[PDB]
């Protein structure tokens, strides 16, 4: 049982 | 502490909410420049919405990237559903008995009064209820409640004190209500 | 209605240069990123024995995040953070009794940036044995908490205070506790 995250995106450049 | 520089904070919630089990899943995606969300994902919305004029160049950008979107659309199976199923049994189901102690307490402010303290502590999860009885009755005025406090280590406590004016022969229970216990707790003060 | 709630929170703080990566269950952490050790550090130890993270995942958003607020900063034409001075209460984790293994809590709540200074003081004296801590945790009006524990022995003659600083304060915040 593995957790798992969410990416975080690049902002708008 | 010296150094006075101003400071830049970046902040990412990602939040899952799950009502009746995992019946109803929301994911809400939060992003907070300082103390202020600039631009959020909420599923039950779809799509990504800005907040704060800040936000605005990001869920214009976002929203453009079909897979980012298809993604963060099923996040709430493979992301908030996985979660919750990974740890359910021990924090979902998580129950650990509180401790109940009944005490006057060390300092007494009036005379004839007698300040009774309840401490309830040890219990997970926060739920619960505490009440006052005399002689069988519920105490309903007179009652103080430090109310939930989480210690931070996956355990609650909590304090509820009855200014008394006791009579010899009276009986006074502090009676606890809470999930990891089938029949209520109590713990009896003899005056 | 809702019956709970899991939250994967993280930040970064310049110029500070702090990252951090945690997950909570109804406000209770699960576990955090080491930075430094870049290791899955659970906050109650059998966690680790039914769970898994990669930590390496963390990392790599804390990368992202990193370049993120530097964005941001930008974009907000260089508007830094408005400092919100913490609340501290000390409390015991169980009613007190002399000699009675105990544990003291320094709940410091309600702040922002999250940086703070905590020593715990017996009879004005730092003391570090057996001391422990927690990460920043997050709070819904975005603000954090944190809390320090002391396992301690109860006694009439020791008094106790959690010290406190941060920057939107202007002098130390001592609370004070001693057996009552």
């Amino acid at each position: 049982p593995k957790y798992v995250k969410q990416n975080t995106l690049k902002l708008a450049r | 502490m010296g150094d006075t520089r101003p400071r830049f904070l970046w902040q990412l919630k990602f939040e899952c909410h799950f009502f009746n089990g995992t019946e109803r899943v929301r994911l809400l995606e939060r992003c907070i420049y300082n103390q202020e969300e600039s631009v959020r994902f909420d599923s039950d919305v779809g799509e990504y919405r800005a907040v704060t004029e800040l936000g605005r160049p990001d869920a214009e950008y976002w929203n453009s990237q079909k897979d980012l979107l298809e993604q963060r659309r099923a996040a709430v199976d493979t992301y908030c559903r996985h979660n919750y199923g990974v740890g359910e049994s021990f924090t979902v189901q998580r129950r650990v008995e509180p401790k109940v102690t009944v005490y006057p307490s060390k300092t007494q402010p009036l005379q004839h009064h007698n300040l009774l303290v309840c401490s309830v502590s040890g219990f997970y999860p926060g739920s619960i209820e505490v009440r006052w009885f005399r002689n069988g009755q519920e105490e309903k005025a007179g009652v103080v409640s430090t109310g939930l406090i989480q210690n931070g280590d996956w355990t609650f406590q909590t304090l509820v004190m009855l200014e008394t004016v006791p009579r010899s022969g009276e009986v006074y229970t502090c009676q606890v209500e809470h999930p990891s216990v089938t029949s209520p707790l109590t713990v009896e003060w003899r005056a | 209605k809702e019956e709970h709630v899991i939250i994967q929170a993280e930040f970064y703080l310049n110029p500070d240069q702090s990252g951090e990566f945690m997950f909570d269950f109804d406000g209770d952490e699960i576990f955090h990123v080491d930075m430094a050790k870049k290791e899955t550090v659970w906050r109650l130890e059998e966690f680790g024995r039914f769970a898994s993270f990669e930590a390496q995942g963390a990392l790599a958003n804390i990368a992202v995040d990193k370049a993120n607020l530097e964005i941001m900063t930008k974009r907000s034409n260089y508007t830094p953070i408005t400092n919100v001075p913490p609340e501290v209460t000390v409390l015991t984790n169980s009613p007190v009794e002399l000699r009675e293994p105990n544990v003291l809590i320094c709940f410091i709540d309600k702040f922002t940036p999250p940086v703070v200074n905590v020593t715990w003081l017996r009879n004005g004296k730092p003391v570090t044995t057996g001391v422990s801590e927690t990460v920043f945790l997050p709070r819904e009006d975005h603000l954090f908490r944190k809390f320090h524990y002391l396992p301690f022995l109860p006694s009439t003659e020791d008094v106790y205070d959690c010290r406190v600083e941060h920057w939107g304060l202007d002098e130390p915040l001592l609370k004070h506790w001693e057996f009552d």
